[PDB]
């Protein structure tokens, strides 16, 4: 029904230090470009590619908890 | 109405033979067809059944897996395929017509049969007599007994009576207990109560001598009695 | 199931009877049934001979359609008692002789029969294929005998086209249900080949209207 | 003028008959059954529904054993039904599909069929070949067959739309006696319980009582305003009920010779297609074109019940000889059994 | 430090969707159920005059109900903005939604071909418009509708998004765009091009025949046909265009998720109409006909 | 017309014989019919329905 899920339009250029990041998310297919949401202690979320350097190993580390 | 059997003869054990039954003079497609054997000295034994339109098929437990029944309705013929023939299969085979609906008379016409020579829950019916010396003109009472009552919730008692004259095929006499068959004199009568069954013959004739068989038609397999023979 | 072996064979025979009654009904449902009707001494026999004691049935085939025609002539009994047997006929062929105007007046008898048939409660939605026969003899006679003797109010010349159109309109004005049933009119002679095709076209229109009612467009 | 004198004599003879009847009518049936308790409300439920006819059902007839039915439809088939199990015993393809009547012989060996072909066909049910065969075609009527009833395996009475009835010997296929005297189409027959007499109603609004052996009319009964479609003897054979297109049933007594009762209601304006009695004769059952059947108290003229459940005209009725069940047939293609 | 990229936070679109979509669906669902329940009731009532057209109309009603089943779940979702259902519930609902759409379109195609065959080939249609062929083709269409719904079955998922829970499709990475196109091309070549092509080809012949020998009931039917074609086109075309635009939204739009917000809004608004076609459907194919009106009136009387 | 003379003669022949009938009073016929209905009241299954056990169509 096209929930119009929150989506990403720009990506972080640096490799993620995710010690600042409590959680992760992979965007809904309603996006044009696939993306990953990261949620922070300071609380402002950011976006990164699925193929990013730190994103893969960190989401493996930062599994549902 | 004619049913002419063909095939038979001498066959070696473990072989195969095909028996044919050519029907003429009746509406063959409308009729279910049975195969019944008679051992060289024993009584009748029901072998196989194919219904009208080939919808249902039954076999005896002693031939299941070795014998096959088919009907070619357009060419008016019934076929039995026999494989792995044993010594117990030596018998004369009778092709028997049957029709089923309210008020019909099943097992009413028997073929002439062909001779084949080979080189637990069943309802058991006992005719506790093998010979009855008789004289013309007197009354005769033959009996059959059933392991379970042949009376049904329908009110129908499924007891058939058959007569085999010497050197002849069996004839239907009483089809559903106390119903006289077609072309049978009134001398014959039938009575019974659930498990005990009596066929009464009045003003006995010389033609009436033969072997009398009680049969059941509650469920399959169909079981014949041992037979009672009338002398003189 | 609490049925004997013989009861089960009886049920199996009953189901075989079901199958064949269904096959027979399906075969019947592809059939075009025609009620052939009209006054005596008309071209009805000519129509029958061109297509090919109580009811007489004729069967013919045309363009993969099979037709059954029921001549109910020779049934001199009260029509009201058996006409409802033909409720559900696809069409009624009605034969009227054009030569019968100058022969009560016989053409007026044909009109009385047509009026009684067309406005019958059993044929409210049944179409009529009207055949005006013997146009050749009508051509000959229209010279000697005017149409005024049959129609007092006729004000036309003794020509085939005008008098024939007058007769056709006179018959088609007897339809009191013009919004429910069609009348197909054909002008045929003793020697024709196109009568079967005209009946085919009219029956095709009737089938198409029935299919429109089934599909939901009507 | 012989004709004028002859017409006069007919007139005074009719006046004499009317006078002798008015003399006999000292009291009415409604004045003698006024002390009789009503039957109450009669509710009957469909117990079986017989499906397989693919067209309008015109006639049915119970067998004397009270299980088997014969049913005739415009689809060109007779069906012999087992009423207890709903199984079809036989299906008989008819040579002509325009059937209007069917009969089942009291012995159970034969069924009769006829209609717009002006022929009464006798079909043999019990053959050595195990099929149903046409045993005979009876030709000789010049109108359609409207009813037929067996007296025995070898005698049948038929009624025709040629204004006449006929008694046929089946072996030779010949009419042995013809009954003339109706001036309109004869619609229905009914045989007396002893089969010495039979009544026939016709489209002249008249019912005639005939003696079968002698072959001549005994009595004529009038009173209906329209065509009589159905007729039936009372169980004992001393009365009969007729049903017509004027929405009325009338009970006539043979020995009194008058109309005896009228069964009608303001809410009914349709013709009556069929009538039948119950075994006691206390109930008269009628089928209407209003798509249902009414059960009347035949002695008090009250409506005792209704059999609703058909989607079209109730074309035929039948009460079974042992009295347990009613069968209704209809133009909706279905037969129903009621208890 | 990592403060460069932020997601767009389409909050106002949630609010305005909450305003429109739940109330609109509350009516679409109820009127659709009324229409389709009265349809299946009138059918499966005669059990006599049931031909190929009745089979196809019954399966169209079943497809409509199968679609309508999923709505109350999505009003619940849009009202709470919280998926309170299981993962398997999303699998089942996605399958139901996709098979409902595809089967509805295919059964409209079957009804149109049925009419074409009955009207243009009325003599041939005597030996072809049989109930057995209706059932065989209906099962083949149902199987094709199930087959077209497989991606929605396999890929649908659930994830907990930050104080709420979402139900979505979550196609595999590196083939998102590829997959999306395929999912759009199914709906646009089996849901727009094919049904309009079939409807035009059949209805040109049907109109050609009904224009010969004109009558009042012929012109009424011709106007009804034009109404059917126009309703289907205007109801279904904007949905397919919105899906195509959404597939390639990154190339088309210069300023992303400023106009893309309005794109999502347009997609929701258009889906409203595309679903409302499910309710206009039983009126077009059942109510307008005389026999169905007759049978409904008889059911009313009893 | 001689045919009508004959038809007429027949009609009279029939009216005479239908006139000479020993009719009984309507009251006695009504009483007999009512007595028949009273006599066979208990044997009529449609008027006094039987228990479902002995109803063959239950
Ligand atoms: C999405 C899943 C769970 C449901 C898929 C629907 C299929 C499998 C079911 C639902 C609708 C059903 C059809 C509904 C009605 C008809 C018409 C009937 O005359 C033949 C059977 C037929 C064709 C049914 C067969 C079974 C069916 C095809």
């Amino acid at each position: 029904f096209h929930f119009a899920a929150d989506c990403c339009t720009s990506y972080i250029s640096q490799s993620i230090p995710c010690s600042l990041m409590k959680s992760y998310f992979e965007t809904s297919s309603e996006c044009s470009k696939p993306g990953v949401i990261f949620l922070t202690k300071k609380g402002r979320q950011v976006c990164a590619k699925p193929s990013g350097p730190g994103v893969q190993d960190c989401m493996k580390k930062l599994k549902p908890y | 109405v004619q049913l002419v059997e063909s095939g038979g003869g001498l066959v070696q054990p473990g072989g195969s033979r095909k028996l044919s039954c050519s029907a003429s003079g009746f509406a063959f497609s409308s009729f279910g067809m049975h195969w019944v054997r008679q051992a060289p000295e024993k009584g009748l034994e029901w072998v196989a059944y194919i219904s009208s339109g080939s919808g249902t098929i039954y076999y005896a437990d002693t031939v299941k897996g070795r014998f096959t029944i088919s009907r070619d309705d357009p060419k008016n013929t019934l076929f039995l395929q026999m494989t792995s023939l044993r010594s117990e299969d030596t018998a004369m085979y009778y092709c028997v017509r049957s029709i089923y609906y309210y008020g019909s008379s099943p097992f009413d016409f028997w073929g002439q049969g062909t001779t084949l020579t080979v080189s637990g829950s069943d309802i058991v019916m006992t005719q506790a007599t093998s010979s009855v010396p008789v004289t013309p003109g007197e009354s005769v009472s033959i009996s059959c007994r059933s392991s379970k009552s042949l009376l049904h919730s329908n009110g129908n008692t499924y007891l058939y009576w058959f007569l085999q004259r010497p050197g002849q095929s069996p004839q239907l006499l009483i089809y559903r207990m106390s119903n006289l068959a077609s072309g049978v004199p009134d001398r014959f009568s039938g009575s019974g109560s659930g498990t005990a069954f009596t066929l009464t013959i009045s003003r006995l004739e010389a033609e009436d001598v033969g072997v009398y068989y009680c049969m059941q038609h509650l469920e399959y397999p169909l079981t014949f009695g041992a037979g009672t023979k009338l002398e003189l | 199931c609490t049925l004997s072996a013989e009861d089960k064979a009886a049920v199996e025979r009953s189901k075989m009877i079901d199958r064949n009654l269904r096959e027979d009904g399906e075969k019947a449902a592809r059939e075009v049934k025609l009620l052939l009707l009209g006054a005596g001494e008309s071209g009805k026999n000519t129509i029958v001979k061109q297509m090919k004691t109580g009811i007489v049935e004729t069967h013919f085939t045309f363009k993969d359609l099979h037709f059954k025609m029921f001549d109910v002539g020779a049934q001199r009994s009260e029509r009201k008692k058996w006409i409802h047997c033909f409720e559900g006929v696809t069409a009624i062929i009605f034969c009227v002789a054009l030569s019968d105007y100058d022969l009560m007046n016989r053409m007026h008898a044909s009109m009385k029969l047509f009026d009684s048939i067309c406005n019958n409660k059993w044929f409210t939605d049944t179409s009529i294929i009207l055949f005006l026969n013997k146009k050749d003899l009508f051509e000959e006679k229209i010279k000697k005998s005017p149409l005024t003797i049959c129609y007092p109010e006729y004000a036309g010349s003794n020509t085939y086209e005008e008098a024939a159109a007058y007769i056709q309109c006179q018959f088609e004005d007897l339809n009191k249900r013009k919004d429910t049933k069609e009348i197909y009119t054909h002008f045929t002679c003793s020697t024709d080949t196109k009568n079967v095709q005209f009946v085919f076209d009219a029956v095709t229109d009737v089938i198409i209207k029935n299919n429109l009612k089934d599909c939901g467009l009507f | 003028s012989e004709l004028d004198q002859l017409r006069q004599e007919a007139e005074q003879l009719k006046n004499q008959i009317r006078d002798a009847r008015k003399a006999c009518a000292d009291a009415t049936l409604s004045q003698i059954t006024n002390n009789i308790d009503p039957v109450g409300r009669i509710q009957m439920r469909t117990r079986r529904t017989l499906r397989g006819h693919l067209a309008k059902i015109y006639a049915m007839h119970w067998g004397t054993d009270s299980r088997l039915l014969v049913s005739a439809s415009q689809d060109g088939k007779l069906i012999i039904w087992d009423s207890y199990t709903t199984n079809k015993v036989h299906a008989i393809p008819l040579r002509s599909s325009w059937v209007m009547t069917c009969a089942y012989a009291p012995s159970g060996n034969y069924v009769a069929c006829g209609g717009l072909d002006n022929i009464c066909s006798i079909y043999n049910l019990k053959t050595r070949e195990g099929n149903v065969r046409v045993s005979r075609e009876l030709a000789g009527h010049t109108g359609y067959l409207s009813c037929c009833r067996f007296l025995d395996d070898n005698q049948i009475v038929t009624s025709s739309g040629d204004t006449t009835c006929a008694l046929w010997d089946i072996e030779t296929g010949q009419q042995t006696t013809t009954f003339t005297g109706h001036t309109g189409d004869v619609m229905s027959l009914s045989l007396a319980p002893d089969t010495r007499l039979f009544v026939s109603g016709a489209c002249d609004a008249s019912a005639k009582l005939w003696d079968v052996r002698e072959g001549m009319c005994r009595q004529t009964f009038t009173g209906h305003e329209s065509d009589i479609n159905a007729i039936c003897f009372f169980p004992n054979g001393n009365a009969f009920a007729t049903g017509s297109d004027d929405a009325t049933c009338r009970l006539f007594d043979l020995r009194a010779d008058q109309e005896l009762m009228t069964y009608s209601h303001d809410n009914i304006i349709c013709g009556i297609t069929s009538v039948s009695f119950s075994k006691s004769g206390r109930l008269l059952l009628a089928g209407y074109d209003d798509f249902n059947c009414n059960v009347w108290d035949a002695l008090k003229a009250d409506r005792a019940g209704v059999l609703a459940g058909h989607d079209n005209r109730v074309s035929c009725l039948g009460v079974t000889d042992d009295g347990m069940a009613v069968a209704t047939g209809s133009w909706d293609s279905f037969l129903k059994i009621w208890n | 430090d990592y403060g460069d990229a932020t997601p767009c936070q389409k909050v106002n679109e949630r609010a305005f969707g909450a305003q429109l979509l739940p109330p609109l669906y509350s009516l679409v669902f109820v009127i659709g159920l009324v229409g389709n329940i009265l349809v299946v009731l009138v059918l499966v009532q005669y059990k006599r005059l049931k031909n190929m057209t009745s089979i196809y109309l019954l399966n169209l009603a079943i497809s409509d109900l199968l679609f309508l089943f999923t709505l109350p779940f999505w009003i619940d979702y849009k009202l709470k903005d919280d998926w309170v259902f299981g993962d398997a519930m999303c699998k089942i609902l996605s399958g139901f939604y996709y098979t409902g759409l595809y089967s509805e379109i295919f059964f409209i195609i079957l009804l149109t071909i049925d009419r074409y065959l009955a009207i243009v080939h009325a003599v041939f249609a005597l030996r072809a418009r049989t109930v057995t062929f209706g059932v065989i083709t209906s099962i083949i269409i149902w199987a094709l509708a199930i087959l077209a719904s497989m991606p929605g079955l396999y890929f649908s998922k659930t994830q907990w998004e930050f104080t709420h829970h979402t139900c979505s499709l979550h196609f595999p990475h590196e083939s998102l765009r590829e997959w999306k196109l395929f999912q759009a091309l199914k709906l646009n070549l089996f849901g727009l091009v094919l049904p309009l092509l079939v409807m035009i080809i059949c209805y040109t012949g049907i109109i050609k025949i009904l224009l010969r020998r004109p009558n009042e009931k012929k012109s009424k039917a011709v106007r009804l046909i034009f109404v059917i074609m126009i309703i289907f086109f205007l109801f279904w075309t904007p949905y397919n265009l919105t899906i195509l635009i959404s597939v390639f939204q990154d190339f088309l739009f210069t300023h992303e998720c400023e106009q893309s917000r309005h794109l999502d809004l347009a997609v929701q608004v258009t889906e409203v109409i595309a679903y409302t076609h499910c309710c206009v459907n039983p009126v077009i194919y059942a109510f307008v006909g005389e026999r169905f009106r007759k049978y409904l009136r008889q059911l009313f009387h009893r | 017309n001689t045919a009508s003379i004959a038809q007429a003669r027949k009609l009279v022949e029939q009216l005479k014989m239908e006139a000479n009938i020993d009719r009984i009073k309507v009251s006695k016929a009504a009483a007999d019919l009512m007595a028949y209905c009273e006599a066979h009241a208990k044997e009529d299954p449609l008027l006094t329905p039987v228990p479902a056990s002995e109803n063959p169509f239950r």
